[PDB]
């Protein structure tokens, strides 16, 4: 597994990411968005973990409308993953405190946790 | 009286016998009779196949001999051409790192959904059945569920401001290998049962 | 008897004895506990003229030099009793019909009592 | 008790000069998620003091999730409505008729009216 | 070994054994709440109580299994019927007098009482029988309930079952009697004619007590036992290292309590550790903020990289001071050290730096000062290295390491008496004042500062020191395997130190040395220490600088550029810095810490609100970017793999490292600051008046200076201006004035003056 | 034209629609047989269509599972457009009981909730509150706690895609 | 024409996904997939206190659950050997019986709607909302009553109602035969059922099919009589069966069923005198709250009861039981914790389901839903 981006940093991150995936035909992959707090969604953060299945790629939270221009951000993240024929979007759900932890532990483990908690989610909603 | 005749034969050949004073009763048989042996025991009048139940021993606080554990219930309707009412359960313990068994798909139909779902959930797979397909488990899902090492998988319980709940942080009981939340448990919390 | 009633509503009024000793010096008094058969009464009836069964006189440090408690409702052998702390003196108050509250033999009056608090204060108190 | 974790308890000392509840301790938070809630009632059945009880209101249903974690000042034995019920009996100045009636209540909800069979 | 069976099951076992513990040993159980790990046992709570066989012949009655002693081929029964009634029997006369707190209790899901009560209690009697809890149906004793004894420390008087636990604590291992019973028969209670709970070790009987007697004020009311999101890691208070458990519920630090690690700290924490963690979870900082107007401004971690390019656009690399925390982790220390290898620089440090490395000496275990012959000591162990109080009330005592058992620990030690006579020859101890050692010190002088070096000296032998240091050097002589233990007049001058490290050399002996910084010689030993250009943490020489703590303001001053990375904000910042960051405490860090001893220490991280705070290997990483080097660490995993090819050792492995270097720096005196146990930045809540400054001076200097003995004077160092209570000492030495360095700043002599 | 622009027009086809609202059921768990009893006592509702094509009302009835997420994904998209989602019941609304791998653990992740039913099961007569609730919500008669009034059809809020 | 009949629609019931292997009219062979009710008990109740579980029970089987409660209450109090009342045994066979009728009046009001026609579903609703009405007044709850324990039963039954139970006990035998009335002398359902669904006994038995749908093709097992527990051994006991196994059969054996279900009811409920209701073992059973405000021991067993639980002896058990859909039972590993070490629940559903590609192999496209209703699955169970 892969670790690109830093926490709380918007911009920078959709950039670098961007950069990463390439040619990247996405339709075998899978897309795991990390967050915490079910209801509300206008102050929340985002962290994302990209399983494409022959190799794995981790992002921090770094999205959301949590931070300043940050919402277009994660916006534009979606939109592309969809733009590359990514289909299967999942929302996980992780403790405020787990959030630091959870990206400090090894690729493995954290993909099985994560794998485990993530829900079936609609790429609309981070439209 | 077929079950006697199992009793009877398993302790001739060596097999070890498990018993509860509840009601409920075992016979192990190794890997290499297993299929063989149990194919004389439809043989035997062995009418119904109940169960076919996977169990993982991993965190279980005494060892056994190997991980997992599969354990099939054989019947004769009592209600049938000449039914005792003859059940009881055969165990058979099978290797971490070799989740193979043989079915008994041929001998009942029962036997196959049932090895599918101990495929799905725990990691075994079944000799010589018609079908193993994944059965229960969302088709993109990796692994098996129910084996201990696999995530129970929760979401923490959510409420007002920034107030969360961790349910396996929140826990108040006690699993067999949990200390408690004193230096040590003794007594009834290290099991107990009430004598009639 | 229904001496007991009587005795509840004897012990409400040591309370308040002691209450008023404590403003009157400008020491602190303090409410040590409350009825079990209250706190843990749940739906179940209350018909105590109060629900407290523990209090204190506390000197500056907050360490008692006076102690006073009535029995729960559901105990038997009822008793008042008194303690002074750290001097091995224990008083024991019944309530004679008529009569009044009375230790043993000798009846017992505010006044005896406020001697009896103020001689713990003096000699106890350390602050 | 919970077998749901819907109930978040942050806990307090008393005010000797003006008391909450019967111990030195009561509660400064009571949270309920109704939408984690699964109504067993284990936490009544739980409750040392009959302080928590399972009521009688079925009219919650509301348009938004974090509407739905109830708190302590929605739940207390003088309340009564739901939170859209009472809600719209604000913004229409309507008060509350509750859609139901009941023979009498418990002993453990002592306190609790309620719109009864005729013994009203 | 001794042959014992216990029921059913067969166990080797040494000889003094505690039947108890040959009892747990053979994987068995027993009521226990006046025996304790550590502790004396002494049949009490009469809890332990099991029976035993000696040839099939039984004794008359029963043993207490806690305080037998075990014989050799020797029989054990735990569950018979009338064992069983005997055992819920003692349940019952405890449970009698009892206070009915549970829901309402503190000591909640985790009550010694509560869970012997529901595994041994209420033995079956013989159906379906209605039967009764309860036979006593009198009055209860009531008495005091819900008493303070100090600003951390809470008394419920009716919940003391009254086993020994706590009185015999303090009697044995800090060695206060500040606590013990009072009246007898049914009416005995504990309290206190000490009123403060003076020592700085009373947190502990919280932990011991098997009731809520005794319970932690700094968590009081917080959240039930299970409730906690526990976080076991350990503190970086000070270089001792202690093993802990950060309670936290919901972001927020509830409670810190003992995790027990044999090897070092025991089962025991200090005050200034557990009570200390008001400051934490309190008040921090949670953004980054930019100069902009004259002043300071909250922003995006983006705009303040935009910010840090900028002011680094124009920087050659040998500019730049690079400088860590006390507390900084194994891999901040590494990846700090390889980023200035690679950017060329001749100043990098850390906070707590000595004069000389404590890599100058060897590295000793704590077994191994239980061990030693003799206990040659220079500097404040209390106040220094806090614990090492208690491991040499362990040493004074004569006691060694068990032998240990399946349940690990003995739980009734046979070992320790009760109310055990000290030995005062076993060590020399030396300090700038009467240090609360000096009880169990025959040799035991009282010096002045920087002093430590001519002590020294005469204990090399190149002098003749007074009475006291030649009875020490003459112990030290004829001491077979003596360890020498050294504070921060010794390490915080290069000369005294030398001494040291040459007597220690001599004689092969190892050395336990106090360092003002935690991770201090793990930080040196991943190479952080200032090059030959030479600006120190303290010293104003960089041109631009990194700092991971707060340091002399003359250090600030004259700086082009300075980007602070903290936890909480400081005032002296907002007036001379440009950049500042979020940091995690070490309570939420990730990462390793070396030991005093050598040992390397894992910090898990808490879930407390950290904000948007960052660990210092991200923000180095990110730092050295602006700068055109790409760091070799980003994460803590890479950091491992680094770590483990820069080959040190696993966690609980000793780090074996020496070093040959001294950098001295003359020391100005006119005020000392002493060494002290409470932190600074810890003056929170109730740790706000304990963790107060001190000003003491000799009564007649006092006197001289104009000192009277409540007065909060204003004191200023080049450390910066603190307010101290004066105290007046007749062992403090005349002409001086002791401040409290409640930072790792301790040990140093500076210039200064009281201001009016 | 979705019901709008005209004062008098949009109120008419709004009470129509809301009197209307045309429940298409999604049975999961014992949720949808708490549903059945309300299927009785009806009287705007309970015609069917049954045939998603036909109808505004999404009922989201029992636990979700994981694997049938996908699924309940088209049966919404296979709707007609002004359509309005009913969240019935603790599995469905929030994770429920069940807090695991197998389950969605807010049903507002695939589709868009305009409604949340809370029990378990709920009680029928709460289901009616739900859609007199939903009936009134399309009216644009509904608000939330913080003062907000609540817009007739959520997912006319989400971006399809 | 591989057919797929997808997942809730159209109208094959209970969210099962079926690919008919079918050209023309009949049907070649039916493949089923299943797994979309996977909630994962098994794993979740490895997380659950013994008493927590007694929550979890209901849920699967959400008809007939006391089957499920009283399967699992039993296998544990077994387990950890505890000793039920005899009120509470009887009021659990009560219990145990009424949500029979309840299950058995939705199974055939389903299957009358299935294929034919509409009506019928609400009397049987009728007769269940009076069920229903009972167990509120009971439990408090319509179902996933939490009312079992591993002692008994969580408290006693109200003044209100025996009353009621004799009122349905009154109109359900002339009720119970109104719907026989117009099923039993079948107008269009006998060509219609008769001769779909066929159900060779050897074949259930080679497959598995216990569940009362096996009675229906003439073999004889009913588990309250084979292996009886909870008295039901004492109980005059009629055994409703079938001659060929179609649809018809089964479908009218279970309308038997619940007239003998509602003398089991009447007989019951002639037996029942006052006493206590559960298994006083204060380490099976929390404290009577009273004096909850006077003795120690009852306060630190009711916080202890209640956060912790109780730990059962290290062992493995299993009970079986009858529910309206077969045999149920639960293996129990216990290892001597708070929380069962793991549960396999003996799912009746899931082994009956082996024989549906069996059952309509050959049968036509609108027999092909009768023939779904007519073998009364629960998915809950099945999944699960
Ligand atoms: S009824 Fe009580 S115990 Fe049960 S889920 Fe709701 S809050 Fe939790
Ligand atoms: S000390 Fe222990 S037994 Fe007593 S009230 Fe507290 S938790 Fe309960
Ligand atoms: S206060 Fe606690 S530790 Fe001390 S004697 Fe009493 S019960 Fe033992
Ligand atoms: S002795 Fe040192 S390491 Fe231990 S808790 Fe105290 S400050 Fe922390
Ligand atoms: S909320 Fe309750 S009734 Fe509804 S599906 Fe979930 S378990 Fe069943
Ligand atoms: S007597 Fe207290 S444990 Fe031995």
């Amino acid at each position: 597994m892969v670790r690109v981006g830093m926490r709380a940093a918007p911009r920078v991150s959709l950039e670098a990411l961007k950069a990463a995936l390439g040619g990247l035909k996405l339709s075998e992959a899978k897309v795991y968005l990390i967050t915490d707090w079910q209801d509300k969604r206008d102050q929340a953060r985002y962290a994302l973990l990209l399983h494409t299945g022959k190799k794995d790629l981790l992002v921090p939270d770094a999205f959301g409308p949590a931070f300043p221009g940050g919402e277009e951000a994660l916006s534009e993240l979606v939109g592309l993953l969809l733009a590359q024929g990514a289909r299967r979007f999942y929302e996980a759900v992780v403790s405020p405190g787990e959030m630091t932890a959870l990206l400090d532990l090894p690729p493995e483990e954290l993909l099985k946790r994560v794998m485990a908690i993530a829900n079936p989610t609609d790429p609309g909603i981070y439209l | 009286m077929r079950l006697e005749r199992v009793l009877e034969e398993a302790r001739a050949k060596g097999y070890p016998i498990e018993d509860n004073g509840l009601g409920n009763l075992w016979v192990v048989l190794p890997r290499e009779r297993f299929k063989e042996e149990m194919a004389h025991y439809k043989a035997m009048g062995f009418n119904f196949l109940a169960d076919i139940v996977g169990l993982d021993y991993l965190t279980y606080p005494d060892p056994r001999p190997e991980r997992f554990a599969v354990v099939y219930e054989l019947v004769s309707l009592p209600g049938w051409k000449d039914g005792d009412g003859s059940r009881f359960f055969v165990r058979v313990y099978v290797p971490e790192e070799d989740p193979r068994l043989p079915t008994v798909t041929d001998l009942w139909g029962s036997a196959n959904f049932l090895e599918r779902e101990v495929y799905d959930l725990f990691g075994i797979v079944f000799e010589g059945h018609p079908d193993l397909r994944k059965i229960l488990t969302p088709e993109d899902l990796e692994g098996h569920p129910l084996r201990k090492d696999y995530p129970l998988g929760e979401t923490p319980t959510l409420f007002r401001e920034g107030r969360y709940i961790i349910p396996a942080e929140f826990r108040a009981a006690l699993t067999g290998k949990d200390p408690g939340l004193t230096f040590y448990k003794g007594g009834s919390r290290k099991g107990y049962r009430s004598l009639w | 008897a229904s001496s007991e009633r009587e005795l509840y509503e004897a012990w409400v009024e040591l309370l308040s004895w002691m209450r008023e000793y404590a403003q009157a010096k400008g020491v602190r008094f303090e409410k040590e506990a409350d009825f079990p058969d209250f706190i843990y009464r749940m739906e179940r009836p209350y018909d105590l003229p109060t629900t407290i069964m523990t209090a204190s006189l506390s000197d500056g440090l907050g360490e008692p030099f006076l102690l006073a408690d009535v029995s729960p409702r559901h105990a038997k052998l009822k008793r008042i009793g008194l303690r002074l702390p750290r001097a091995h003196i224990h008083l024991h108050a019944h309530y004679e019909p008529g009569k009044g509250l009375v230790t043993g033999k000798i009846p017992l009056t505010k006044e005896r009592f406020f001697a009896l608090a103020d001689r713990a204060r003096e000699a106890l108190a350390f602050a | 008790a919970c077998p749901a974790y819907a109930i978040y308890v942050e806990p307090a000392e008393n005010d000797p000069e003006n008391p909450v509840s019967a111990g030195e301790r009561y509660a400064k938070v009571y949270e309920i998620n109704m939408l984690r809630c699964i109504f067993c009632g284990l936490c009544e059945e739980a409750c040392p003091t009959g302080a928590i009880v399972l009521g009688y209101d079925f009219e919650m249903a509301d348009y938004e999730y974090s509407d739905l974690v109830y708190g302590k000042e929605d739940m207390l034995v003088d309340v009564v409505g739901t939170k859209p019920q009472r809600r719209e009996a604000k913004r229409t100045g309507k008060p509350v008729k509750v859609g139901y009636v009941v023979p009498y209540v418990r002993p453990e909800l002592e306190g609790f009216k309620a719109p009864t069979e005729g013994g009203k | 070994m001794v042959r014992v069976k216990v029921n059913d099951r067969i166990v080797e076992v040494p000889p003094g054994t505690s039947v108890m513990d040959a009892v747990f040993h053979a994987g068995y159980d027993v009521p226990l709440f006046c025996s304790e790990k550590h502790l004396s046992p002494i049949g009490a709570c009469r809890m332990c109580l099991v029976r035993i066989g000696l040839p099939i012949q039984w004794q008359p009655k029963l043993a207490a299994s806690c305080v037998t002693a075990v014989a050799d081929g020797m029989v054990v029964d735990t569950l018979s019927d009338v064992v069983r009634e005997a055992q819920a029997g003692m349940v019952e006369f405890t449970l009698l007098n009892h206070p009915l707190d549970c829901p309402t209790c503190d000591k909640g899901g985790a009550c010694e009482l509560q869970d012997r009560t529901v595994e041994y209690g209420l033995y079956e009697k013989y159906p379906l029988e209605l039967p009764v809890y309860t036979r006593f149906e009198f009055t209860r004793r009531h008495v005091d309930k819900h008493h303070p004894l100090s600003p951390f420390v809470i008394l419920d008087r009716e919940r003391c079952i009254h086993c020994k636990r706590c009185v015999r604590y303090f009697e044995e291992v800090p060695g206060d009697e500040v606590l013990d019973f009072i009246e007898r028969g049914v009416h005995t209670f504990i309290g206190t004619m000490d009123f403060g709970l003076p020592s700085g070790f009373s947190g502990n009987i919280t932990d011991i007590c098997p009731v809520g007697a005794l319970l932690d004020l700094t968590a009081r009311f917080r959240a039930r036992n299970w409730e906690m999101e526990e976080t076991p890691t350990t503190c970086a208070l000070c270089p001792v290292g202690c093993g802990i458990t950060a309670d936290t519920r919901s972001g927020e630090l509830l409670r810190i309590r003992a995790r027990e690690v044999p090897e070092v700290n025991e089962i025991w924490i200090c005050d200034a550790g557990r009570f200390g963690h008001e400051w934490a979870d309190q008040n921090r900082l949670k953004t980054p903020l930019v100069r902009k107007e004259g002043r300071l401004v909250e922003a995006t971690w983006e705009e303040a990289f935009l910010a840090l390019k900028e002011g680094l656009k124009e920087a050659r690399g040998e500019e730049v001071g690079l400088y860590l925390a006390h507390d900084a982790t194994l891999e901040e220390g590494l990846l700090a050290s390889e980023l200035a290898k690679a950017l060329k620089t001749p100043h990098l440090d850390f906070q707590g730096r000595t004069a000389a490395p404590a890599s100058l000496f060897p590295p000793a275990s704590l077994e191994d000062l239980l061990q030693a012959d003799f206990a040659l000591v220079l500097g404040d162990p209390t106040e220094e290295a806090p614990i090492l109080h208690l491991r040499l009330s362990e040493f004074v005592r004569d006691l060694k390491p068990p032998h240990r058992y399946n349940h690990g620990t003995p739980f009734a030690d046979l070992q320790i008496k009760e109310r055990m006579p000290r030995r005062t020859d076993k060590m020399a101890l030396f300090a700038p004042y009467r240090a609360p050692l000096m009880k169990w010190a025959a040799i035991h002088e009282v010096h002045r500062p920087g002093e430590e070096r001519e002590i020294l000296l005469a204990l090399l032998g190149d002098k003749e020191g007074s009475e006291m240091v030649a009875k020490a050097k003459e112990a030290w002589e004829k001491a077979k395997n003596p360890v020498l233990i050294l504070g921060a007049g010794v390490l915080q001058d290069t000369v005294a130190a030398e001494r040291a490290r040459l007597l220690a050399e001599r004689k092969g002996a190892k050395v336990l040395a106090m360092t003002p910084a935690a991770n201090a010689r793990g930080l040196e030993a991943m190479g952080v220490l200032p090059g030959a250009k030479g600006a120190s943490w303290d010293e104003p020489g960089a041109l631009y600088a990194y700092y991971g703590f707060v340091p002399p303001e003359e250090a600030l001053k004259g700086k082009r550029f300075v980007v602070m990375h903290l936890s909480h904000l400081h005032p002296l910042a907002e007036r001379y810095a440009h950049v500042v960051l979020p940091a995690p405490t070490f309570y939420e860090k990730r990462g390793h810490l070396v030991n005093l001893e050598g040992r390397v220490l894992p910090l898990s991280p808490a879930p407390i609100e950290n904000g948007e705070a960052e660990g210092a290997l991200q923000v180095l990483a990110l730092l050295a970017e602006a700068l055109g080097v790409r760091p070799p660490f980003r994460l803590h995993l890479e950091a491992q793999k680094a770590l483990k090819a820069r080959k040190v050792p696993e966690a609980m492995g000793r780090l074996s490292f020496r070093l040959k270097e001294l950098r001295p720096k003359e020391r100005k005196g006119a005020f000392y600051l002493r060494p002290t146990m409470w932190k600074a930045h810890q003056a929170v809540g109730k740790a706000q008046e304990a963790a107060r400054a001190e000003l003491w001076a000799h009564p007649e200097t006092a006197r001289a200076e104009a000192l009277p003995e409540g007065a909060q004077v204003a004191v200023e160092t080049p450390f910066g201006r603190v307010e101290a209570r004066v105290v007046h000492r007749e062992d403090v030495p005349k002409g001086h004035l002791y401040l409290s360095a409640l930072g790792p700043a301790a040990g140093l002599r500076v210039e200064g003056r009281v201001l009016v | 034209r979705e019901g709008i622009l005209f004062t008098t027009l949009e109120k008419l086809v709004a009470w129509g629609r809301s009197n209307s609202l045309w429940p298409a059921t999604f049975g999961l768990a014992c949720c949808a047989i708490e549903m059945m009893a309300s299927t009785d006592a009806r009287n705007d509702l309970a015609r069917f269509g049954a045939s998603p094509r036909q109808a505004d009302v999404m009922i989201v009835a029992g636990r979700l599972s994981k694997k049938m997420a996908p699924v309940m994904r088209r049966v919404w998209e296979q709707m007609p457009d002004p359509k309005w989602v009913i969240s019935m019941g603790a599995c469905a609304s929030s994770g429920g009981m069940f807090n695991n791998y197998a389950i969605v653990q807010n049903v507002d992740s695939v589709v868009p909730v305009d409604v949340y039913v809370p029990g378990c099961p709920p009680r029928p007569e709460a289901l009616i509150y739900a859609v007199m609730q939903l009936q009134k919500k399309v009216r644009g008669q509904a608000y939330n706690e913080r003062g907000e009034r609540l817009p007739p059809v959520a997912a006319w809020k989400r971006t399809r895609g | 024409m591989t057919l797929n009949v997808g997942p809730q629609h159209p109208s094959t019931h209970g969210v099962l996904r079926l690919m008919v292997t079918l050209s023309g009219e009949e049907v070649l062979e039916v493949v089923p997939h299943i797994g979309y009710l996977h909630t994962g008990f098994e794993k979740t109740m490895e997380h659950r206190t013994y008493l927590q579980n007694i929550t979890y029970t209901p849920r699967m089987d959400y008809l007939h659950s006391f089957a499920h409660d009283l399967a699992y209450a039993l296998a544990v109090e077994k387990l950890l050997g505890a000793v039920v009342p005899p009120r509470a045994e009887t009021i659990r066979v009560i219990l145990n019986e009424l949500s029979r009728l309840a299950s058995h009046l939705v199974f055939l009001g389903t299957g009358l709607l299935d294929l034919g026609a509409l009506t019928p579903f609400f009397y049987a609703f009728r007769e269940r909302e009076t069920i229903l009405d009972l167990f509120e007044w009971v439990t408090g709850q319509r179902f996933h009553h939490n009312y079992i324990r591993i002692g008994g039963v969580k408290e006693d039954l109200p003044e209100e109602f025996v009353p009621e139970l004799k009122k349905l006990l009154e109109v359900l035998p002339h009720r119970i035969d109104e719907y026989e009335a117009l099923f039993a002398e079948s107008p269009i359902f006998y060509e219609r059922a008769r001769g779909v669904g066929v159900i060779p006994p050897e074949v259930a038995i080679d497959l598995g099919l216990t569940g009362g749908s096996l009675r229906a093709s003439g073999v004889n097992y009913d588990v309250r009589k084979a292996y009886p527990y909870s008295g039901y051994e004492t109980y005059t006991f009629d055994v409703p069966l079938g001659e060929r196994g179609d649809v018809f059969d089964r479908m009218l054996v279970r309308i038997r069923e619940m007239r003998e279900s509602v003398k089991i009811i009447k007989q019951a409920l002639e037996r029942l005198e006052p006493g206590p209701v559960r298994d006083p073992n204060p380490q099976i059973t929390p404290p009577p709250r009273h004096l909850l405000e006077t003795s120690m021991e009852a306060v630190i067993y009711h916080f202890k009861h209640y956060t912790e639980g109780f730990h059962p002896p290290k062992g493995e058990v299993y009970v079986p039981t009858e529910s309206a859909r077969g045999e149920l039972g639960y293996y129990i590993v216990s290892d001597g914790g708070s929380m069962p070490y793991r549960v396999k629940v003996r799912a009746p559903s899931f082994v009956n389901l082996q024989s549906l590609p069996y059952a309509c192999k050959g049968e036509q496209v609108p027999d092909m839903v009768a023939i779904i209703a007519s073998l009364d699955p629960v998915m809950g169970d099945v999944d699960r």
